[PDB]
């Protein structure tokens, strides 16, 4: 679920774009993310729809510290 | 006559030039949809979904774009990452609009001996069932290439309108009743 609910705000974030997420992801590749978006896309296009109307930043940084404070939280809460 | 379905179209590819160099880097830093992965390539593929399409920018400044339904559509999103790098801070311009290729597919709804179509039809039908389960046909009016499938769909590709799709579609119908 918080893997999802990542992809999505990254696709906001980075746009539908996915060598870069999946460069910044650990353990993800491109046709990984392409597959994500394909099985996303049928249900989740509304949310998707959101992902392109407001200029919220992107950043390594933050976002880079974020990523891995909510993996270690989510791999220690699992 | 016509089987009352029609070929609808899958996709659509289009070209634009920009007009102007870009930084790919740049492109990557500021804009919220951008790859820059140079040690694989070195290029920034966009993709929206009104229309639902996407494209890939380059720094010497070309676009091509596909994934569209329509043509218009397909040059409706070309106007949207021109607005983009415009607003992007690059003196970007939609400078000669070229339409590539389309792709469609359609129906018979009976099913399909290809044997037959391959005994008759050999010199320009390749049929080979051993690694494409299809059989392969290039048309030459227009420039079309044809596959098709014991099912009855068939998939056609290598036009530049949706005039040529239908006209071809219509073409080989009656080879594909008999």
């Amino acid at each position: 679920n918080k893997e999802t609910d990542m992809f999505f705000l990254a696709i906001s974030m980075v746009g539908t774009d996915f060598s870069m997420i999946g460069q910044l992801f650990p353990h993800r590749a491109r046709i990984e993310i392409k597959n994500k978006f394909k099985r996303e896309e049928k249900t989740n296009g509304w949310r998707i729809d959101k992902a392109f109307q407001e200029k919220r930043p992107f950043d390594f940084d933050f976002f880079a510290h974020l990523l891995q404070k909510v993996l270690a939280e989510e791999e220690k809460r699992k | 006559g016509p089987s009352g379905i029609v070929p609808q179209l899958q996709n659509i590819v289009s070209t634009v030039n920009l007009g102007c160099k870009l930084d790919l880097k740049t492109i990557a830093l500021r804009a919220r949809n951008a790859e820059y992965n140079p040690k694989r390539f070195a290029a920034v593929i966009m993709r929206i979904r009104e229309p639902r399409t996407t494209a890939l920018i380059f720094s010497s400044g070309k676009m091509v774009c596909t994934g569209a339904k329509s043509e218009e559509q397909s040059r409706l999103a070309a106007r949207k990452y021109a607005r983009v790098v415009q607003k992007l801070g690059f003196p970007a311009k939609f400078l000669d609009f070229k339409i590539q290729n389309m792709v469609g597919s359609c129906d018979v709804k009976f099913p399909i001996r290809l044997e037959g179509l391959v005994l008759t039809h050999q010199q320009f039908s390749s049929y080979e069932p051993e690694l494409f389960p299809g059989l392969i046909y290039r048309m030459i009016k227009p420039r079309i290439v044809l596959l098709i499938f014991v099912s009855g769909k068939v998939v056609l590709t290598g036009a530049k309108v949706r005039a040529e799709i239908y006209e071809a579609f219509e073409n080989i119908y009656p080879i594909l009743k008999g």
